[PDB]
C-alpha cells in the first residue's frame, strides 16, 4: 500500500510589503 | 496549426542617447526593431521560426522594464507600425515624429523608470507572413516594426544632462503564435564568433610530435581552428620553422611552412571536444630550436 | 506540453561492406546512430530538440530507402535498441549478434534492395529522456540508438562476392514526438564549415586601397573571414609585402604582413551580405608591384 | 541549515509540488541593475561555458 | 437642414497615474 500522511513539522512565514515616501 | 506559446523573449537592450548625440529628428528612433519572428537572432523564437515557413502573433505584447534609477529622468513613446515600410526617419520636424507616435493605435508613452507594455494590433484579415531572413518586400516577411522614440533630454539627479549614451532598460517580448508548413529555411540564421586565440606549444624535440591538450570550451561542441601568428622573428637563428598540427580525432591538418622560399601558412581543423570541454592534437615542429611562437583561432558558432 | 508531428528527417547514408572488410562480428554492425533527438546536427528534429528540456517519441519510425540496383544482394536486419548502453559491438559469434537483432521488438530483416520501416517501441511508463547533447550517463537523454546489422556477404549478379564496400542506402526518421519545459538548452550544435577558400586581387597603384566584391554566397548570412596564404616567396624583388583588408560595412581587419623583422599573419572580418549574397572590402597594399598571391577563408555557420 | 534539509534525511525521496522563490532587495531606488532570475530543471546545464 | 453626426473616427487613450517610494 501507499498512505498519505499529512506532516505537520513545519512553520509558516507569511510576507509583508510597505515602502517609505520621500518626505 | 502549430501554435506555440506563450512564452518569453528578450529583443534587445535599448540604449538612450545624449543631448548631444541628437541632431535631427530622425535621430530620437532609439531603435527600429522589426517584428518578424526570424529577426531576433539567438532567442528561442528566431530558432523556432527556422523551422516552419509562414507564422502570425496571435498575441505579441512587448514588455519593457527599467534598468535604470528612479532619480534620473527622460521619457519615450513606444509602437508597433503595422506596416513595415512606413518610415518615420524622412521627418523634418522634431514633434511631428512624435505625433506619428501616439496617433498610431496601441500605442504607449511612459516615463523611462518604470514597466508598460505595448500590444500588437491583430489585423481584420486572416493573413500569414513569411519566417526567414527579409528577401525582397518586407510587407510579406514582418508583421510589425517595434519603436522607442525619445521625447526628452536625458537628466541626472544633480540636474545636469547625461554626457554619455546609456542603456536605459531592455525589451522583452510575450509572444503567442501560430506556424505552417515545416521546413528549413536554407539561410542560416546564427552568427559566427573567434571564441578565443591560444598559442602552440613549443616542443622539445625535433621531428616528433607531442600532444598539446586544451582546455576551458565548451563540452562536446565542434570547433574551427586556423593559424594566427603575429610579429615573430623567424630568421633570428639558423633553421626553418615548419609546424604540422593534426587532430587526433577530427579532420584537417594546419601547416606553418616559414620557409620564405615556399610559404605555405594555411589548412584548417574540424574538432570537437570531449565531455569535458577538452580536446588535444598533434603539435610537431621540424626544428625545435625555433622558439617563435604561433597562435590559432578558434572559431565558434554561439547562436 | 507540446506535440508537435508527424515530420520526416534525414539521419545518414549506409555503405555495407565487402567480404573482407567483414573480420570480426564485431565489423557487421554497419550503423550505430542514436536516436535522440538531439544527434542528427543539421536536421529539423535536432534544431527543434535544443529549445525544450524533454522529450519522449510517441510514434518514431526510422525508414530506408535503397540507392542501389537490383542485381546486388544483401540482407540486412534493423533494429532499435531502447537501452542505449546495450552494446553489441563485443559479440564473438556472428550468428549471436543477428539473433540479438532479430529478438528485438518491432526489427525488421530486409534484403537491402528494398524499402521497409522499423517502429520504436515506446515504454510502458511515461520517462522524458532529456534533451540536448549528452552528459554523464548515457541513459537520461537517449531514447534508442539506431542498429543496422550486414547478416550476409555482398553479392553479384551472378552469385560471385563484391570485393568493394558499397554505399547503398540512406535513413529517414518519421517521427512524433513531445516536449517540455522551453530552454534555449546551451552548447548548441551549430557546426562552423569553410564555405570556400577565395584570394584577393591584385591591384596596381600602391598605397591605395581598392573594392573587391565577391559574389555567389548566401544572402544576409553572417560570415568570417581568415587570411592565408600558400606557397609564396614574399623576397622576389624590393619591398616588404604589406597588405591590409577592412570591410567597408563589417567589423575587424585581416594584416598580412611579411616583413622579415617581424612578420604578422592575424585578423579577422565578421562581415554580412545583402540580398544577392555578395559583399566589398577595402584590400591596400604598401608594394602592389610584388605580386604574391594572397587568399582568405570564408568561415560560415552550416546549420 | 533550513530544517527542510536536516528533515530531508529521514525520508528517500522527495518532489517539489510548489516552489516559489521571492527575491527581496535590501536596496533603495536609487541604485539600479537589471536581473534575470529563473529555475532551470535540468542540473547539468550549466551556463557558465558560454562565450556571448 | 443641419444635421450632428456623431462621427466614429476617432480612439480613446486612457491616463493612468502611479509613483514609486524611495524604497
Ligand atoms: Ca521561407
Ligand atoms: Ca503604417
Ligand atoms: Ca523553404
Ligand atoms: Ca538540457
Ligand atoms: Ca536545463
Amino acid at each position: 500500500r501507499r498512505r498519505v500522511v499529512i506532516n505537520q513539522s513545519n512553520q509558516s512565514m507569511p510576507v509583508t510589503s510597505n515602502g517609505a515616501p520621500l518626505q | 496549426i502549430s501554435r506555440l506559446g506563450p512564452d518569453s523573449d528578450f529583443l534587445t537592450s535599448v540604449v538612450a542617447k545624449a543631448s548631444t548625440s541628437i541632431v535631427t529628428p530622425a535621430d530620437r528612433i532609439l531603435v527600429k526593431q522589426p517584428l518578424s519572428a526570424s529577426s531576433f537572432p539567438g532567442t528561442r523564437i528566431t530558432g523556432l521560426s527556422s523551422y516552419w515557413e509562414r507564422y502570425k502573433w496571435l498575441s505579441a505584447v512587448a514588455r519593457y522594464v527599467p534598468a535604470v534609477p528612479n532619480t534620473v529622468a527622460c521619457q519615450f513613446v513606444m509602437y508597433i507600425d503595422t506596416d513595415p515600410l512606413d518610415d518615420p526617419s524622412n521627418i523634418s520636424d522634431d514633434n511631428q515624429i512624435v505625433r506619428q507616435a501616439v496617433s498610431q493605435a496601441g500605442s504607449n508613452q511612459f516615463n523611462f523608470n518604470t514597466s508598460k507594455t505595448v500590444p500588437l494590433i491583430v489585423r481584420a484579415d486572416n493573413q500569414y507572413y513569411y519566417t526567414g531572413v527579409d528577401k525582397q518586400n518586407l510587407r510579406f516577411s514582418l508583421q510589425g516594426i517595434l519603436y522607442i522614440i525619445q521625447v526628452t533630454d536625458l537628466i541626472n539627479f544633480n540636474g545636469e544632462l547625461i554626457t554619455q549614451d546609456l542603456t536605459c532598460g531592455s525589451l522583452f517580448l510575450d509572444w503567442l503564435v501560430n506556424f505552417s508548413i515545416p521546413q528549413i529555411n536554407p539561410t542560416s540564421l546564427t552568427d559566427v564568433r573567434v571564441d578565443k586565440a591560444v598559442n602552440f606549444i613549443k616542443p622539445e624535440v625535433s621531428g616528433v610530435a607531442e600532444i598539446q591538450t586544451v582546455t576551458g570550451l565548451s563540452p562536446s561542441t565542434s570547433y574551427l581552428l586556423t593559424p594566427a601568428f603575429l610579429e615573430q622573428n623567424f630568421q633570428s637563428e639558423a633553421g626553418i620553422y615548419i609546424l604540422s598540427a593534426t587532430p587526433v580525432e577530427g579532420e584537417g591538418t594546419i601547416s606553418i611552412n616559414m620557409d620564405p622560399t615556399v610559404t605555405t601558412v594555411s589548412g584548417f581543423i574540424k574538432v570537437k571536444t570531449d565531455t569535458f570541454g577538452t580536446f588535444d592534437l598533434s603539435v610537431v615542429l621540424t626544428t625545435a630550436s625555433k622558439k617563435q611562437t604561433t597562435g590559432f583561432n578558434i572559431i565558434a558558432a554561439t547562436s
